């Protein structure tokens, strides 16, 4: 509810990288909360957006994107080269219970660390 | 800012215990932690490093029971020495309990 | 897989070499704790050469993958206690 | 790569529910692998599909859906009432390194167990 400084822990290929986030307000036009890493240049900030919805049927989505940049020799400022987009979209109904909603997110969260997807993302192997 | 262990001392061979460990002001989020006790002959034993968010868990070679769990209700951890790592993600750790 | 040399004290006015050698891989991170016989231990200069405050500047180490040397100073003060070495790779991590 | 019987562990609101999956072949029309729980009636099966792509830019998606059903009194067979859809879509580029790809999935996997999203899914609170 009251969004705060969410800090992750032990993430990315070795468990040796941490991450902090700071809130960056709520966009009143569409109700999308944002979180960002306190970087140096605001163009280079690992951004995480989250938005629940209202009715039809319920809808939750999380859009997370990380840019990487390299210093082009023709300029002094760094320029953004590429991103890595990702997003989840949960869709429930009016009659969804609490346990049945929690089952989905915990299944997805534990399935993202399976020996299937670590081969399907880090090396892009099909099945 | 410290942190203190608690637990039994006369367990029967075959049974099990539940070590408790309470925090004292590092807010018990934001920070990973671990269990390592010692024999009376040698100090640094195994590690069962918990995540910050109880996501990345792993136990050491002596895994038969010995489950680590973290609950941010009374800032304690349950386990069935109690140390914690620093702010940056790493695997060294600095503060200890008795 | 780590290893430290045998127990020694020599004198109360000299340095001492402690060799942490590791046969698994190459490491840039290798930490040192000290165990006084009254309390649970306390770290020192870990991640190579950081030297977190609370410990005096007399302590030192150096090294790299598969070789680390730890040494202090001459006229080293009293109340010796044993020193332990471990690592931050390979999740059991000794 | 070689997909096998993926078993999860300690998932959903208490850590007391496990889950097994069995492979159900690869659809040759679009290259979408499938996994399913060995249920009684095949209409009631918690299904998990995964598909990596080929080029433009790379694309990985995982579509996971769980149905729930209740026995209507007018019939003998159970009828499906509602689902709980979810899907992730990772998008990388040609020049994405290995570490930078693993960072995204581990950040998402550890962020799905934050004290933010457990309030944003299990009670649907906004921020």
């Amino acid at each position: 509810a009251k969004l705060e400084t969410v800090t992750l822990g032990n993430i990315g290929k070795d468990g040796k990288q941490t991450l902090v986030l700071n809130p960056r307000g709520v966009n009143p036009t569409n109700g999308v909360a944002s979180l960002s890493q306190a970087g140096a240049v605001p163009a280079l900030e690992k951004r995480v957006t989250v938005s629940v919805s209202q009715p039809k049927n319920y809808k939750v989505q999380v859009k997370i994107q990380n840019p990487t940049a390299c210093t082009a020799n023709g300029s002094c400022d760094p320029s953004v080269t590429r991103q890595a987009y990702a997003d989840v979209t949960f869709s429930f109904t009016q009659y969804s219970t609490d346990e049945e909603r929690a089952f989905v997110r915990t299944e997805l969260a534990a399935l993202l660390a399976s020996p299937l997807l670590i081969d399907a993302i880090d090396q892009l192997n099909p099945a | 800012v410290q942190l203190v262990e608690s637990g039994g001392g006369l367990v029967q061979p075959g049974g099990s215990l539940k070590l408790s460990c309470a925090a004292s002001g590092f807010t018990f989020s934001d920070y990973g932690m671990a269990w390592v006790r010692q024999a009376p002959r040698k100090g640094p034993e195994w590690v069962a490093f918990i995540s910050n968010l109880a996501y990345s868990i792993y136990y050491a070679d002596t895994v038969t029971g010995r489950f680590t769990i973290s609950r941010e209700n009374a800032k304690n951890t349950l386990y069935l020495y109690c140390a914690r790592q620093n702010f940056d993600s790493s695997f060294y750790f600095d503060y200890w309990g008795r | 897989v780590t290893q430290s040399p045998a127990s020694l004290s020599v004198a109360t006015g000299e340095k001492v070499t402690i060799r942490c050698i590791t046969s698994t891989d190459i490491d840039d991170d290798m930490n040192w704790y000290q165990q006084k016989p009254g309390e649970p231990p306390k770290l020192l200069i870990s991640e190579g050469n950081t030297l977190r405050p609370g410990v005096p500047s007399r302590f030192s180490s150096s090294g790299y993958g598969t070789d680390f040397v730890f040494t202090i100073e001459n006229t080293l003060s009293e109340d010796v206690a044993d020193y332990y070495c471990l690592q931050s790779d390979n999740m059991p991590l000794t």
